[PDB]
């Protein structure tokens, strides 16, 4: 039907903003929800493409979240978490935007790609178009941030942020 | 109708005629920039700021039309499959453009900063560098009452890319914002 | 020097018979005081070049006054003499549009001021500048319940204020 997903995802944000951003903590107020998208983890391969078979039980079920600070619009945050048995969330680690160094696709799984921070990491998202729309979702919101800068962008259709070639390597950290 | 597709090219038309326009005004803006970064003559220094002037205003005029004209293009298609991918590929070549110009201004920020730093660290020996880097940063800063000195004149050509530094944050705002407009599909 | 206070005289008298005397329906302004500038035409919000053709320069008034049923709305206003020898007001501001105020380091007679968009003038001396600022940026104070205007390049011994007083007296 290739439209279940958008259905799930407006449950799912309602689930995510419900416990996770909307009540204050102890006490800031909480970030403000952007996107979200559902990831795959390699339990023993979690920095690098895992062998075409690697059984169920290595693999995750997980989300990553997208945020700022309410009282900071240039503070994005990366969250990760994963969906509890009470059907809420519960996010289990959280990078700052300013840690992205590099984003790269991989070319030969369409769902795979890495990320970049202290350590490397590498996740799959469930449909390939997923990948394309969060992906591209991370990069403009990290040039929108960042006073127009990118990350190390390997393996992509730079038309696909408003880019070309001149102008990434105009703005890239590197 | 027939009659009322061929408006439609007239709009996209106009459109690309407008952006093949912003273009040049983007790049010709670039070109101000590395000329302005060097060591040029007070004589045509004020004359390639009067022109950086004129082409920035005149980016922000094209991009206020360029944002209504093809929003409006962007409605028209809402019920026709063609004439919402035409305008979809107008969208797409405005937004490659304004994240041209918001890429040119933030080179030429950050070499006007440092161009700053250079200029800042005579006036004042000390401070570098933790202090001198703050100075710079962060709006309003050091300048208020720095006036010891009443060589007398050049004492504020640092307030100069000081409020240039400024006035292309707030453009990088406005282009911001103006990214954000275009990505947000209005209906109607 | 003696004429400079004879001009502003003649002026003073004038601007009051030509625009504070008689009601036009309302009784009219009281007049304050009043300041002879200089407005570029094609640079009216910037300093202009010195090569800038003496066809652009443009001789205007800059003149406080206030409604005579409150000495709290003080309006500003941008007088223009003509051929006919009579003066006509053509701008209008609010003072509390006035948002700052900035002086010119180079130029000794020029200044800045933003209302609802930017205005570079240029006074006749640079004694003249600092007589209609120190008087614009007092009647301020009086006016907004001790508040400046955001001062740019002024020494601020002039208004009797000093640092840790005038971040505290902004209206920002």
């Amino acid at each position: 039907m290739s439209n279940f997903l958008a259905e799930q995802y407006e449950r799912d944000r309602k689930a995510i903003i419900n416990c996770c951003f909307s009540r204050p903590d102890h006490g800031e107020p909480p970030n403000n929800y952007i996107t979200h998208v559902r990831i795959i983890e390699d339990s023993k391969f979690p920095s690098s493409r895992p062998p075409p078979d690697s059984k169920l039980e290595n693999k995750k079920k997980r989300l990553l979240i997208l945020s700022a600070k309410p009282n900071n619009a240039k503070l994005i945050q990366i969250h990760k978490a994963r969906e509890n048995s009470d059907g809420s969330f519960q996010i289990g680690r959280t990078w700052q935007l300013t840690e992205l160094v590099r984003v790269e696709k991989d070319l030969e799984i369409s769902e795979g790609f890495i990320l970049t921070m202290s350590k490397k990491y590498y996740w799959e998202t469930n449909s390939a178009k997923e990948r394309t729309v969060f992906i591209k979702s991370l990069i403009t919101l990290y040039i929108q941030t960042f006073e127009g800068h990118v990350p190390e962008l390997v393996n992509w259709d730079l038309s696909l942020f408003y880019l070309d070639e001149r102008s990434y390597q105009r703005a890239v950290i590197t | 109708s027939h009659m009322d597709f061929v408006a439609f090219m007239n709009k996209i038309n106009s459109i690309n005629a407008n952006l093949s326009r912003y273009e040049n005004i983007i790049n010709q803006i670039d070109a101000q920039h590395k000329d302005l970064l060097t060591q040029v003559s007070e004589e045509q220094e004020m004359e390639l700021r009067r022109s950086l002037d004129d082409y920035i205003s005149q980016a922000t005029d094209l991009q206020y039309q360029l944002k209504a004209d093809i929003k409006d293009a962007q409605r028209d298609g809402l019920h026709d499959s063609n004439k919402q991918a035409q305008a979809e590929n107008c969208r797409q070549k405005f937004l490659k453009l304004i994240q041209d110009y918001r890429i040119i201004d933030s080179n030429y920020k950050e070499e006007s900063k440092e161009q700053a730093k250079r200029q800042y660290t005579i006036i004042q020996p000390e401070a570098t560098d933790e202090e001198v880097e703050a100075a710079i940063n962060d709006v309003n800063g050091q300048q208020i009452f720095s006036q010891a000195l009443l060589a007398k004149t050049a004492l504020a050509e640092v307030q100069a890319r000081h409020q240039e530094l400024l006035k292309l944050e707030k453009t990088m705002a406005e282009l911001t914002q103006l990214f954000n407009d275009m990505e947000e599909l209005v209906i109607e």
